[PDB]
DNA sequence: GCATGCTCTACTGCTTCGATATCG
DNA sequence: AAGCAGTAGAGCA
DNA sequence: TGCTCTACTGCTTCGATATCG
DNA sequence: AAGCAGTAGAGCATGC
C-alpha cells in the first residue's frame, strides 16, 4: 500500500542478572539496550517520521497494562517518535539510572511467559490505522526460560505460533554471556548478536514510493499505450522554515494583499494586467494571454522513429533521467507490446526517439528512450529493474561555445609514470556512503536542540581526502614528476 | 436526560485523550438532534428553545470552548448542521436567539481551516439572513461589517476550494438585497467584481471551468439586481453585457449531466426580464427554440424552473410589441402561427400546450 | 567568462586550471510586470504582507517579534536566524581536489543527477600546467580510468563530488565534469520482472512484425559507402521554439495594438515533424502492427457554445 | 473468490456452508477434502481483503459451527477495528462457539466489552 | 562585443519569380531576416 | 396518471504531499 | 538575497 | 608618463514562494 | 497522484 505505516515494540528483559553487571567491569546489558533503543528513536525521528514505536519491559516488580497482568509494565504507547518520549526514556543510564529504575518500578520478580506477547498483541490490535509490517524486537540473554515448568514452555511455543498465524514476526536481538556468541541454544520454534545496525547506519534517509506522472505513448496517431513515468534520483534537501511567534510560540498564519492605487481601498486581479517594456514602448497583455502564449500540444509521448545507440553521447544530458514502466490499468494489454518492443530493442541495440510534453500546458521537449535489463541473484541483487530510461537532450541554446583554440601535445614519458600513480591509487569506487555534509550537520544540529545534551557534534566530513595518508600511499615521486617536465624555476 | 447531556457535553472537554468521550458526545449531540425534532407539541418545543441556551452550559458555549482542538470536528460540524434545522423547526420565534447564532457563525468560520465546517457555517448565516428580511433585527446584526469582511476575503491568496466561494458570492448579493439602507454606496464595485469574475470564468481557452463558482455568481447577481437596478435607460451597456453572459450560459450543450448553471441562468432571466429593453427583440426565434427544448427535460428542478423564464419572456415581449405595433407584423404572425402549430400538434403533454394557451 | 583555480593531487601539485560551463537549462530573463487597468502605470500597485496571528479573533503583530522554527516529530523548535548563522557549515573557500580513482565502469548511465556540465580544460601563461594536464588526460584516455573530484565554487556553495571524464578532440583537449549523487539523494525500490512471466509470453511472428516496424521506422543509414552511419532528423541543432513563439506574439502585439494572438505557423511544425519518407515507408507495417497486436482497451471556450 | 458483486460471493459462501454442513452431517469421508479447500480459500483473504473475509466467514459459520476454532484468534484480533454492521457480524461469529472456549474473559475485557455493551444500536 | 553587422538584400526580377508549385523565395528571405532581427531586438 | 417514497452505482471534489517553476 | 572579479575617475609617483 | 584605491556591477549562486498533479 | 467521503441522476414502487 501507499498509506500503510509500520510498527515496532521494543521488549526489554530485566529479570535478575541483566540489571546486574553480570560480574563484569566493561559494559552492562541494560544500559546497552537503552542505548540501542534511544539510537533507533533518534534515527527514525528524522528518517521515517510517521511510523509507530513503543517500549515495554517485562519481569519487573510492578505491573501496569490494559488488562492487569503480573510483572508486565509499559512506558510509552504506539505513536510517532517524540522528543518528550526520548527525554523520558533517557533517564535510565548508568548505575544511577539503574537505581532510579529500581525506585520507579523495581527489578526482580517472577517473570511470566507468553502473556507478555499477548500484551504486545493487544498493543498491535487496538490502533485505527493501516499496518504493513509487524515485528517485535526482543532484548534478552536467557536462551532457556523454562528451567522449572513445561506448561509455560508449551504455552509459549503455542502462543508464538498463534501470533505467527495472523502474521506477526518477532526477532530477538541476542545478548552475550561472555561477550560473544556462546549460548548455542535451540529456539527453532519461536523465532522466524549484531547491534551496530541498530546503532549507526540510518541517520539520513526518507521513505516513499510514488509515480510523478501517468502518460500515454502514441506510436502512429491511433495506437497508444499507457506508461507511468517514475523518478529515481530527486536531490533531497532540508525541510522548510515554519514561521512562529516570538512570545507564545504558535503558528502565525500570515496573509497577503495588494492595494493602494493612490486611493486606498482595495484592488482585485480583474483590475490589473501584465506588461513588458522595450526601450520606449510597453506591451500590455492579460494573465490568460500570458498563460495561452506557451502552448504547443497536449501532454504525452509522440513517437518519432528509432535510432542506434551510438550517436547520442552520454556527455549530452540536462536533467535527472526518469524511468518509464507499462501498466495494465488504462489500456489492457500494453505489457505485451512493451515486452516485445523491449526484447527487440534489447537484441538489436536501438533506442527510440520521442517528443515529450509533461502536463496540460508545457512547450515540448525531445527525449530519447534507452532500454535496460534486470539483474538478481541468491542475495536478490535487484539493482537494475527492467524498463526504459528517458535521456533528455539539449536543443540549440544549451550547448555553449568555448574559446576552443589551444593545442600543444605531450612527450611519451609522463604517461607511464601517471599510469603508475593512478594504479597505486586504484580501488573500487563505492556502492553508497558519500553523505551530504551540510545536510548532515543540520541534522545533528536539530538533533542536539530538543534534548539539551548541548554539545553540538561536529559533522564528519566524509567527502574530504586524507593527504597525509595519500602522500605515503603514493610514494616519493611528486618532485620527480614535477622536475620531469614542469619545474617552477622562478 | 434533560440538561445533563449539556453539562456532560461540557464535561467531555477537560479530560485527556478526548476520543471515546468525543464519540459518546457525538452520539449525545445526535441524541439531542433526534429528540427535539420528534416533538409534536409546541409547549415542550418552546421550553427546549430556552433550555438549549444557558450562558454557562449548552451547545453554544460548547462551541465557544471547542476552539483549540484538532479532533473535535465531527461534533462541531454536527452542531452546525443541527442549527440549520433549529432555525427551521420553529418559525420566527427564535428571534432573541439570533445574534448569538450570527456571532458563532462568524467565529467558527474565520477561525477554522476545514472545508467540511465552513460550508454549514455559511448555510446557517444565509438562512438567518433569509428569515429576518424585515426591518426589525437588522441593525441588531452588523451588516456594515459583513460586507467589509466578506469582501476582504476575496482580495487575498487562493485557498478557497470554490464550494466556499459559491457561498461567498451568494452572501455578498443577499447582503445587497435585504436591508439596503447601508450599502447604497459601495455597490459600484460589487458589480465589477461580479462581472470580471464571470468573464474570466466563462471566456478563456485554458483551465476547464470550475463549475459551481458560476452558479454562485449567478445567484448573487440575481439577488443583487434588485434595489440597484441597471436597466436600459440609465446604463444600457452593462445590462447588454449581463444579457450576453446569461445568453452564453443558456446555450444548449448536448452532453451535460450536472444541471446547475441552467437552473441558475434561467431563474435569473425570469425575474429581471424587464431590465433588458432593446437587447431582446432580435434573437427571439433562437430564444424560443432553446426555451421550448428545455421545456421537455424529464427532470424536477429544470423544467419547473425554466417554465417561469419562458412565461416571463412571453409577458415581457408582448408588452413591448404592443406599444409600437406597426412594423411587428411578421413577429406577431410568426408567434401566433407557432401557437397554432403547438395547438394542432397531436401530443400528450399537459405543460407543453398550456404555454400556447397563455400566448 | 573564465574560471581559474588549482588542481592539486595530494599535498603539493599546485597547478593552475581553467574551467568553462556547458549544457544547462535555458530561460528568458525578462519577466512580466504587473500594472493596474485603465491607467497603464506601475506605481499604482502596492503589495503587502501582514503576519496577523488569527487563532481566535485576530491580533496583528509587527515584523520584529517573529521567529523561524523547524518541525521535529510532533513539536516545533526555535533557533531562527542568528544561532544558525553561528552554527552553519564551513567550507574554507573553493576547492578542486581529487579524491580517488576507479578502474571499474561502475559509473553508469542512470546515476548522474546534476544540472550542468563543467568542461574543465586548460590554463594559460607559460603552459606547464597545460602540458601536465595533457599528460594526465593522456594517461586517463588509454584505459577506463575515471577521476572522482571534490569541487566547490565559493565559500557558501554546497560541496560537490563528481566525475571527470577525458575528452579527446583536435583543436582542444578537455576533461568533462558532472555532479554525482550523495546517499540521501539516491533512492531505489522494487519493480517486477517482465521477461519470465507465464501470463504475458509474446509470439515470434509478433516480434518479427516489430522487427519490420523498427526497420521501417529507423532514422540512420550507413551511407557514403564506408560503413559510417548517418541519420536524418538531428535533435541537437533545432532551436528551442518556445521563445520564438513568444517573439512572434510579442511582435504581433507590438505592430497591431488591437489584433488578438495569431496561431502558430507551419514551418515550426515542419521543423518539429519526422520526414515524409519515413512515414511513407512505415505506412504499411504500422497497419500490420495495428491489425496484429491484440485488443488495446475541452476548456471553458468550447463547453457552452 | 470473485469478489466484485454482492450477488455472487455471499451466495457462494452460503451455498458452500450448506454443502459443508450436509457432507459433515452425512457419514462419508469427503468433508475434509473440501473443508480444508474452503479453509485455504478463506485464509487467502484475511491479509489484504478483510471485509469480504468477515462477510463470507459469517455466512459459512451461520450454517456450519466448527469452522471457527481454526479462526477464533483472527476474529478477536479483528474486533476493535470495525464500526458498522460488520462488528455485529463479528459478534455473530463469536456467539456460536462460546461453549468450549477456555479463558474468554480477558479477551472480552481487552476488547472493550463494557464499552460496546453501552452503545445505542440494537 | 559591440557588433556592427551589415545585411545585403537582392530585390531582382527573379526575386519576383512566380510559384513553381510551392511558394515564393521572397517570403522565405523576408521571414528569415525577420526572425534574425526579431531575436536581436528582443535580446536587448 | 401525475405525484410522492426507497435505493445503486458512481462523478466531483476535499485533503495531503511531493515535485517543478519563478523571483529575490 | 549576497559574494567575486571587471573597469574607469580621482589620489599619488 | 607610471602606480594605486575603490565604487559599483554584471554574473553568478541559495533561499523564499506560487503552482500543479 | 493517492485516497476517501459524499450526493445526485437515475431506477422501481405506490397512491386520489
Amino acid at each position: 500500500k501507499y498509506s500503510g505505516r509500520d510498527s515496532l515494540i521494543f521488549l526489554v528483559d530485566a529479570s535478575k542478572a541483566m540489571f546486574e553487571s553480570q560480574s563484569e567491569d566493561e559494559l552492562t546489558p541494560f544500559d546497552m539496550s537503552i542505548q540501542c533503543i534511544q539510537s533507533v528513536y533518534i534515527s527514525k525521528i528524522i528518517s521515517s517520521d510517521r511510523d509507530l514505536l513503543a517500549v515495554v519491559f517485562y519481569g519487573t516488580e510492578k505491573d501496569k497494562n490494559s488488562v492487569n497482568f503480573k510483572n508486565i509494565y509499559v512506558l510509552q504507547e504506539l505513536d510517532n517518535p517524540g522528543a518528550k518520549r526520548i527525554l523520558e526514556l533517557d533517564q535510565f543510564k548508568g548505575q544511577q539510572g539503574q537505581k532510579r529504575f529500581q525506585d520507579m518500578m523495581g527489578h526482580g520478580s517472577d517473570y511470566s511467559l507468553s502473556e507478555v506477547l499477548w500484551v504486545c498483541a493487544n498493543l498491535f490490535s487496538d490502533v485505527q490505522f493501516k499496518m504493513s509490517h509487524k515485528r517485535i524486537m526482543l532484548f534478552t540473554n536467557e536462551d532457556n526460560p523454562h528451567g522449572n515448568d513445561s506448561a509455560k514452555a508449551s504455552r509459549a511455543r503455542t502462543k508464538a505460533g498463534d501470533l505467527r498465524d495472523t502474521g506477526i514476526f518477532l526477532d530477538l536481538m541476542h545478548l552475550k554471556k561472555p561477550g560473544g556468541f556462546d549460548i548455542s541454544l535451540f529456539y527453532r520454534d519461536i523465532i522466524s548478536s549484531k547491534l551496530e545496525d541498530l546503532l549507526r547506519k540510518v541517520r539520513a534517509k526518507e521513505t516513499r514510493k510514488r509515480a510523478l506522472s501517468r502518460l500515454k505513448l502514441k506510436l502512429n496517431k491511433d495506437i497508444v499505450i499507457s506508461v507511468g513515468i517514475y523518478n529515481l534520483v530527486q536531490k533531497a534537501l532540508k525541510p522548510p522554515p515554519i514561521k512562529l511567534y516570538r512570545e507564545t510560540n504558535e503558528p502565525v498564519k500570515t496573509k497577503t494583499r495588494t492595494f493602494n492605487t493612490s486611493t486606498g481601498g482595495l484592488l482585485l486581479p480583474s483590475d490589473t494586467k501584465r506588461s513588458q517594456i522595450y526601450g520606449s514602448r510597453q506591451i500590455i497583455l492579460e494573465k490568460e494571454e500570458t498563460e495561452e502564449l506557451k502552448r504547443f500540444d497536449d501532454p504525452g509521448l509522440m513517437l518519432m522513429g528509432f535510432k542506434p545507440l551510438v550517436l547520442l553521447k552520454k556527455h549530452h544530458y540536462l536533467r535527472p533521467s526518469l524511468f518509464v514502466y507499462p501498466e495494465e490499468s488504462l489500456v489492457i494489454g500494453s505489457s505485451t507490446l512493451f515486452s516485445a518492443l523491449l526484447i527487440k530493442c534489447l537484441e538489436k541495440e536501438v533506442a527510440a526517439l520521442c517528443r515529450y510534453t509533461p502536463r496540460r500546458n508545457i512547450p515540448p521537449y525531445f527525449v530519447a528512450l534507452v532500454p535496460q535489463e534486470e539483474e538478481l541473484d541468491d542475495q536478490k541483487i535487484q539493482v537494475t529493474p527492467p524498463g526504459f530510461q528517458l535521456v533528455f537532450l539539449p536543443f540549440a541554446d544549451d550547448k555553449r561555445k568555448m574559446p576552443f583554440t589551444e593545442k600543444i601535445m605531450a612527450t611519451p614519458e609522463q604517461v607511464g609514470k601517471m599510469k603508475a600513480i593512478v594504479e597505486k591509487l586504484r580501488f573500487t569506487y563505492r556502492s553508497d556512503s558519500f553523505e551530504n555534509p551540510v545536510l548532515q550537520q543540520h541534522f545533528r544540529n536539530l538533533e542536539a536542540l530538543a534534548l539539551d545534551l548541548m554539545e553540538p557534534e561536529q559533522a564528519v566530513d566524509l567527502t574530504l581526502p586524507k593527504v597525509e595518508a595519500m602522500n605515503k600511499r603514493l610514494g616519493s615521486l611528486v618532485d620527480e614528476f614535477k622536475e620531469l617536465v614542469y619545474p617552477p624555476d622562478y | 436526560g434533560v440538561r445533563c447531556s449539556l453539562l456532560r457535553l461540557q464535561e467531555t472537554l477537560s479530560a485527556a485523550d478526548r476520543c471515546g468521550a468525543a464519540l459518546a458526545g457525538h452520539q449525545l449531540i445526535r441524541g439531542l438532534g433526534q429528540e427535539c425534532v420528534l416533538s409534536s407539541s409546541p409547549a415542550v418545543l418552546a421550553l427546549q428553545t430556552s433550555l438549549v441556551f444557558s450562558r454557562d452550559f449548552g451547545l453554544l458555549v460548547f462551541v465557544r470552548k471547542s476552539l483549540n482542538s484538532i479532533e473535535f470536528r465531527e461534533c462541531r460540524e454536527e452542531i452546525l448542521k443541527f442549527l440549520c434545522i433549529f432555525l427551521e423547526k420553529m418559525g420566527q420565534k427564535i428571534a432573541p436567539y439570533s445574534v448569538e447564532i450570527k456571532n458563532t457563525c462568524t467565529s467558527v468560520y474565520t477561525k477554522d481551516r476545514a472545508a467540511k465546517c465552513k460550508i454549514p457555517a455559511l448555510d446557517l448565516l444565509i438562512k438567518l439572513l433569509q428569515t429576518f428580511r424585515s426591518s426589525r433585527l437588522m441593525d441588531e446584526f452588523k451588516i456594515g461589517e459583513l460586507f467589509s469582511k466578506f469582501y476582504g476575503e476575496l482580495a487575498l491568496k487562493k485557498k478557497i476550494p470554490d464550494t466556499v466561494l459559491e457561498k461567498v458570492y451568494e452572501l455578498l448579493g443577499l447582503l445587497g438585497e435585504v436591508h439596503p439602507s447601508e450599502m447604497i454606496n459601495n455597490a459600484e464595485n460589487l458589480f465589477r467584481a461580479f462581472l470580471g469574475e464571470l468573464k474570466t470564468q466563462m471566456t478563456s481557452a485554458v483551465r476547464e471551468p470550475k463549475l459551481p463558482v458560476l452558479a454562485g455568481c449567478l445567484k448573487g447577481l440575481s439577488s443583487l439586481l434588485c434595489n440597484f437596478t441597471k436597466s436600459m435607460e440609465e446604463d444600457p451597456q452593462t445590462s447588454r453585457e449581463i444579457f450576453n453572459f446569461v445568453l452564453k450560459a443558456i446555450r444548449p450543450q448536448i452532453d451535460l449531466k450536472r444541471y446547475a448553471v441552467p437552473s441558475a441562468g434561467l431563474r435569473l432571466f425570469a425575474l429581471h426580464a424587464s431590465q433588458f429593453s432593446t437587447c431582446l427583440l432580435d434573437n427571439y426565434v433562437s430564444l424560443f427554440e432553446v426555451l421550448l427544448k428545455w421545456c421537455a427535460h424529464t427532470n424536477v428542478e429544470l423544467k419547473k424552473a425554466a417554465l417561469s423564464a419562458l412565461e416571463s419572456f412571453l409577458k415581457q415581449v408582448s408588452n413591448m410589441v404592443a406599444k409600437n405595433a406597426e412594423m411587428h407584423k411578421n413577429k406577431l404572425q410568426y408567434f401566433m402561427e407557432q401557437f397554432y402549430g403547438i395547438i394542432r400538434n397531436v401530443d400528450s403533454n399537459n405543460k407543453e400546450l398550456s404555454i400556447a394557451i397563455r400566448g | 567568462i573564465h574560471w581559474p583555480c588549482r588542481l592539486t593531487i595530494g599535498s603539493n601539485l599546485s597547478i593552475r586550471i581553467a574551467a568553462y560551463k556547458s549544457i544547462l537549462q535555458e530561460r528568458v530573463k525578462k519577466t512580466w510586470t504587473v500594472v493596474d487597468a485603465k491607467t497603464l502605470k506601475k506605481e499604482d500597485i502596492q503589495k503587502e504582507t501582514v503576519y496577523c496571528l488569527n487563532d481566535d479573533d485576530e491580533t496583528e503583530v509587527l515584523k520584529e517579534d517573529i521567529i523561524q522554527g523547524f518541525r521535529y516529530g510532533s513539536d516545533i523548535v526555535p533557533f531562527s536566524k542568528v544561532d544558525e548563522e553561528q552554527m552553519k557549515y564551513k567550507s574554507e573557500g573553493k576547492c578542486f581536489s581529487v579524491l580517488g580513482f576507479c578502474k571499474s565502469s561502475q559509473v553508469q548511465r542512470r546515476f548522474f543527477m546534476g544540472n550542468q556540465v563543467l568542461k574543465v580544460f586548460a590554463a594559460r601563461d607559460d603552459e606547464a600546467a597545460a602540458v601536465a594536464l595533457s599528460s594526465l588526460i593522456h594517461a586517463l584516455d588509454d584505459l577506463d580510468m575515471v577521476a572522482i573530484v571534490r569541487y566547490a565554487y565559493d565559500k557558501r556553495a554546497n560541496p560537490q563530488v563528481g566525475v571527470a571524464f577525458p575528452h579527446i578532440k583536435h583543436n582542444y583537449e578537455c576533461l568533462v565534469y558532472v555532479q554525482l549523487p550523495f546517499m540521501e539523494d539516491l533512492r531505489q525500490y522494487m519493480f517486477s520482472s517482465l521477461k519470465n512471466s507465464k501470463k504475458y509470453a509474446p509470439t515470434e511472428a509478433q516480434l518479427n512484425a516489430v522487427d519490420a516496424l523498427i526497420d521501417s521506422m529507423s532514422l540512420a543509414k550507413k551511407d557514403e559507402k564506408t560503413d559510417t552511419l548517418e541519420d536524418l532528423f538531428p535533435t541537437t541543432k533545432i532551436p528551442n521554439p518556445r521563445f520564438q513563439r513568444l517573439f512572434q506574439c510579442l511582435l504581433h502585439r507590438a505592430l497591431h495594438p488591437r489584433e488578438p494572438l495569431p496561431p502558430i505557423q507551419q514551418h515550426i511544425w515542419n521543423m518539429l515533424n519526422p520526414p515524409a519518407e519515413v512515414t511513407t515507408k512505415s505506412q504499411i507495417p504500422l497497419s500490420k502492427i495495428k491489425t496484429l497486436f491484440p485488443l488495446i482497451e475541452v476548456t471553458a471556450q468550447e463547453i457552452f457554445q | 473468490s470473485f469478489v466484485r458483486y454482492k450477488e455472487v460471493y455471499a451466495a457462494a459462501a452460503e451455498v458452500l456452508g450448506l454443502i459443508l454442513r450436509y457432507v459433515m452431517e452425512r457419514k462419508n469421508i469427503l468433508e475434509e477434502s473440501l473443508c480444508e479447500l474452503v479453509a485455504k480459500q478463506l485464509k487467502q483473504h484475511q491479509n489484504t481483503m478483510e471485509d469480504k473475509f468477515i462477510v463470507c466467514l459469517n455466512k459459512v459459520t451461520k450454517s456450519f459451527p466448527p469452522l471457527a476454532d481454526r479462526f477464533m484468534n483472527a476474529v478477536f484480533f479483528l474486533l476493535p477495528k470495525f464500526h458498522g454492521v460488520l462488528k455485529t457480524l463479528c459478534l455473530e461469529v463469536v456467539l456460536c462457539r462460546v461453549e468450549g472456549m477456555t479463558e474468554l474473559y480477558f479477551q472480552l475485557k481487552s476488547k472493550d466489552f463494557v464499552q460496546v455493551m453501552r452503545h445505542r444500536d440494537d | 562585443n559591440k557588433a556592427a553587422v551589415v545585411l545585403c538584400m537582392d530585390v531582382g526580377f527573379t526575386m519576383s519569380n512566380s510559384i513553381p508549385g510551392i511558394e515564393s523565395p521572397f517570403e522565405q528571405a523576408k521571414k528569415v531576416i525577420t526572425m534574425f532581427v526579431q531575436r536581436q531586438v528582443f535580446a536587448e
